[PDB]
């Protein structure tokens, strides 16, 4: 129930359009799979053995980290990407 | 309306930088202040105390790319910091 | 991969290839003063 | 000078100066490049 | 080579059936994937100076629903098709009640007949193709992601929900072989489902213009 | 021959050219520094729009 609640907690696409929900699920499809794979009950019960306070504190930490990990709007992403590809060209050599 | 809130309630670093700078500006040229201060001279510290108090008398107009605008008050804007 | 895929999709987003030349960027109507700020100035302003 | 114009709007999509949508999300994930981290997935590769 | 010719014709019919199935016309499973040896037993293995030859293996395939519009294919004996021959084909579409036809030319197709097909395309829709481009398939490639042509209701609700227009939507050229394979006219929207390395799946939207 | 005394200089609102109202060049005339094209683009990449605007319009030629 905690991992399902977190999987419903994280959001990238808002709205209740079924198109929006499908886009949201395809956007966080890989990440939801990875977090459910890490939070499988066998690994929690055997390999990790965390308490309930540790578990819901962890869920809050993951939600806060993802909330920080969202992309802010208005960032100059195009010039950032053009520069971020130009710099490894400067480092990389034609004589390599 | 309070329902059509498409953009995220998480206010951004750009927004916090702009409001911090302008708040420090009218604090610097002596507009009245409504957050309680422990004694400081610099508008930068006064403005960051205001920002962490979340009591700014400024509402942000965000231009959604369709042509419409949406207003976001700092009180209901949740701070990433 | 974010920046790399963003570069490639901005390259291919116009329905066709976009070589980074005057010979393409003059053909896309992306602002006369963008075109002027590119390497050719007088011709693109003069055509605009 | 090719891509001085691409930035992300408030609806978390990518639009140019012409405001043409190119990416629905930034890097098709909407996640920051400083925030993203290397990760090893254990689901893929082991036997059934 | 006779065997090469009959293998080519078998693959031509196979890809035509797969094209019709992916386009949305009612094609039975045996023609969708029949054996090369089954086709050889069907037609006689000898396209060169034999009882199988061009136009013999044409099909008239109806749609999955609303069978009023049906497509059919032309196989001219000549390599370079004649305008008089495509006028005979025009007479065949006139005597039929269906307006959807495809033409398969062995060599290059004449520009006079190109301009002709541009002229009479609006009254009845005719599409030409070449032996190699319909000998190989495009959607089977791993580089090529999934394509689905969306309809007007989906287009309207899409534009309403994203608050963008058709010019703001990214385009795809009409003469691209993907659009030629899917038979899509000017200003029509196609969704593309693509495998995403960092997100699993991506749904991108393009407009044939 | 590279001496720090010969290399160091700084400017605070000196002369302006006849053709354009811009700072001098070279420390002999107490010249101004060229805030160049790629530096402007990298300032854009940082996003300091007000800083770039003040550096480009009113501190140069309002």
């Amino acid at each position: 129930e905690g991992v399902k609640e977190l999987s419903k907690k994280l959001v990238i696409v808002n709205g209740d359009d079924p198109l929006s929900r499908q886009a949201q699920e395809n956007a966080t499809l890989l990440f939801n799979i990875h977090l459910r794979s890490t939070l499988c009950s066998r690994r929690m019960a055997e390999e990790f053995r965390l308490s309930g306070e540790a578990f819901d504190w962890l869920l809050g930490e993951i939600e806060s980290k993802f909330n920080q990990a969202i992309a802010h709007p208005g960032e100059m992403v195009g010039a950032l990407a053009a520069q971020s590809l130009g710099e490894p060209a400067t480092q990389m050599t034609l004589n390599t | 309306a309070n329902q059509k809130r498409i953009t995220t309630p998480y206010m951004t670093k750009y927004e916090r930088a702009r409001v911090l700078g302008t708040r420090a500006l009218q604090i610097a040229m002596c507009a009245p202040v409504m957050v309680e201060l422990e004694g400081e001279t610099d508008p930068l510290l006064i403005a960051m105390k205001e920002l962490k108090a979340r009591k700014i008398p400024i509402i942000i107009r965000r231009y959604l790319p369709d042509g419409s605008y949406e207003d976001w008050g700092v009180d209901e804007l949740i701070i990433s910091d | 991969y974010r920046h790399l895929a963003l570069l490639c999709d901005t390259m291919t987003c116009r329905g066709h290839l976009m070589a980074i030349t005057r010979h393409g960027v003059n053909r896309q109507d992306t602002g006369p003063l963008m075109k002027c700020s590119f390497e050719e100035t007088v011709d693109v302003l003069m055509e605009a | 000078k090719s891509m001085e114009s691409v930035m992300v709007k408030y609806d978390a999509t990518v639009r140019n100066s012409i405001n043409q949508v190119v990416q629905l999300r930034y890097g098709e994930d909407g996640l920051a490049g400083e925030s993203v981290e290397f990760q090893n997935l254990a689901t893929l590769k082991p036997s059934n | 080579d006779d065997e090469e010719e009959t293998y080519r014709l078998w693959k031509i019919r196979k890809t035509i059936m797969q094209l019709c199935h992916d386009r949305g016309y009612l094609v039975t499973q045996d023609e969708l994937d029949q054996t090369l040896e089954e086709f050889k037993a069907q037609f006689g293995d000898k396209p060169s100076e034999g009882r199988p030859r061009r136009t013999d293996l044409t099909v008239l395939v109806a749609h999955n629903d609303d069978p009023t519009d049906q497509m059919f294919v032309f196989f001219p004996e000549e390599p370079k098709v004649g305008i008089k021959t495509i006028k005979v084909y025009c007479q065949r579409m006139q005597e039929e009640n269906i307006t959807r036809a495809l033409i398969v030319v062995q060599q290059g197709m004449t520009p006079s007949a190109k301009q002709s097909l541009v002229d009479m395309a609006p009254k009845y829709i005719l599409e030409q193709f070449l032996q190699q481009e319909l000998l190989i398939n495009i959607t089977e490639h791993e580089l090529v992601p999934e394509h689905v042509v969306m309809t007007k209701e989906e287009v309207t609700e899409l534009l309403a929900r994203y608050k963008l227009r058709e010019n703001q939507l990214p385009r795809i050229q009409a003469g691209d072989p993907v659009a030629r394979y899917f038979g899509i006219k000017r200003g029509q929207v196609v969704k593309i489902i693509r495998p995403s390395e960092t997100a699993g799946r991506y749904i991108t939207y393009r407009l044939v213009q | 021959k590279h001496m720090v005394d010969d290399k160091i200089h700084s400017r605070a609102r000196g002369p302006i050219q006849i053709l354009n109202r811009q700072p001098m060049e070279g420390r002999s005339r107490d010249g101004g520094l060229r805030f160049g094209e790629m530096e402007r683009d990298c300032q854009i990449a940082h996003g300091a729009a007000q800083f770039l605007r003040e550096r480009l319009f009113e501190a140069s030629d309002p």
